[PDB]
């Protein structure tokens, strides 16, 4: 009985994404949701999604929909799908490998290159350990990759654990910036809130 | 549906200053770079300045280097450009363009201008 | 630097003609161009951006086509309301924002 538009188009259509290692997420609820507007379009490059055909995704009713959005490489498009590794996929951004949902890139480089270089998208070399999928690291403390200590201080043995991308409009086409959307639908013994546009 | 209203055009001697300024109200002036461009009266466009979504990176002309101070306020959705040092050449038509994205110097153009102040430099 | 040409100077079309006004870019600057229709009693106003990408708010007439040194853009009608000068605008190089010359079109 619920009829109103959620907002796909403020987390599509946004003026500047989040960092590799600074995924945003939003909560989707409450939604006569049509993807068909978003699948007819022919900006996206890569439109895969796994386990669910992309046309039947109208009369499918979900409970709960999560959109991540963020801006990687070229060459690191492949490294978002389930049962990868990476230096994004182990230190940045982990996919289950019961993943259910779509993945959206498309090339941006007429808004995140500059002729100087673009450092405001971050991404992390370096780490303990894996992350377990799903999860977020904020924390920027200096590495520990050595015996000497760090006291706050960066030098050998203490590497600091976030790179940049030296993003221009004159790299090739695997350094070119790509805008990257993931959308995870889960389903469970709960009301759904994410409809399709259906006609009871 | 945006508009783009400067002002400031006026009569001055060679090496005077005067202010312009230029409103902007049909979208949300917080995210967007901002650019000025010249238009000869006998001439075709040209460049002059450009400034970020927020005061971070500016870039000028190379023939105006040392001599425009393009500013902003992101508080009242208006920007400003300070000339100093004008010279008989700069009797121009400027105009008020915004851009697509959020950075001066990126492959994204100038979607929306305005209607132009005249100014001339003479006495 | 970098030098942006205009090939034609002045054309002249019916209402139920079709010309092509070309832009020739000196260095290669991918598929980076811009058209720009100047009316000479107002604000100038943006049709195409990049090569081939058509702006929302103009009549889908119009269609550009180009990359690397050469580029074109047609008008398929020349309707009474298109008399105005075009510039070809490259945002690649170094120069930021170097403007071709004007392309005045009076049909008659």
């Amino acid at each position: 009985n619920i009829t109103n538009l959620c907002p796909f188009g403020e987390v599509f259509n946004a003026t500047r994404f989040a960092s590799v290692y600074a995924w945003n997420r939003k909560r989707i609820s409450n939604c006569v949701a049509d993807y068909s507007v978003l699948y007819n379009s022919a900006s996206f490059s890569t439109f895969k999604c796994y386990g669910v055909s992309p046309t039947k995704l109208n009369d499918l009713c979900f409970t709960n929909v999560y959109a991540d959005s963020f801006v990687i490489r070229g060459d690191e498009v492949r490294q978002i799908a389930p049962g990868q590794t990476g230096k994004i996929a182990d230190y940045n951004y982990k996919l289950p490998d019961d993943f259910t949902g779509c993945v959206i890139a498309w090339n941006s480089n007429n808004l995140d290159s500059k002729v100087g270089g673009n450092y405001n998208y971050l991404y992390r070399l370096f780490r303990k350990s894996n992350l377990k999928p799903f999860e977020r690291d904020i924390s920027t403390e200096i590495y520990q990759a050595g015996s000497t200590p760090c006291n706050g201080v960066e030098g050998f043995n203490c590497y600091f654990p976030l790179q940049s991308y030296g993003f221009q409009p004159t790299n090739g086409v695997g350094y070119q910036p790509y805008r990257v959307v993931v959308l995870s639908f889960e389903l469970l013994h709960a009301p759904a809130t994410v409809c399709g546009p259906k006609k009871s | 549906e945006v508009q783009l209203v400067e002002s400031g055009g006026g009569l001055v001697q060679p090496g005077r200053s005067l202010r312009l300024s230029c409103a902007a109200s049909g979208f949300t002036f917080d995210d967007y770079a901002m650019h000025w461009v010249r238009q000869a009266p006998g001439k075709g466009l040209e460049w002059v300045s450009g400034i970020s979504w927020n005061s971070d990176s500016i870039d000028y002309a190379d023939s105006v280097k040392g001599r425009f101070t393009i500013s902003r306020d992101n508080a009242k959705n208006s920007l400003y450009l300070q000339m100093n040092s004008l010279r008989a050449e700069d009797t121009a038509l400027y105009y008020c363009a915004k851009d697509r994205g959020y950075e001066i110097l990126t492959p994204a153009s100038f979607d929306y201008w305005g209607q132009g102040t005249l100014v001339t430099v003479s006495s | 630097d970098i030098q942006m040409t205009q090939s034609p100077s002045s054309l002249s079309a019916s209402v139920g003609d079709r010309v092509t006004i070309t832009c020739r870019a000196s260095q290669s600057i991918s598929s980076y161009l811009n058209w720009f229709q100047h009316k000479p009693g107002k604000a100038p106003k943006l049709l195409i951006y990049g090569a081939s990408s058509l702006q929302s708010g103009v009549p889908s007439r119009f269609s550009g086509s180009g990359s690397g040194t050469d580029f074109t853009l047609t008008i398929s009608s020349l309707q009474p309301e298109d008399f105005a000068t075009y510039y070809c605008q490259q945002s690649y190089s170094t120069p930021p924002y170097t403007f071709g010359q004007g392309t005045k079109l009076e049909i008659k």
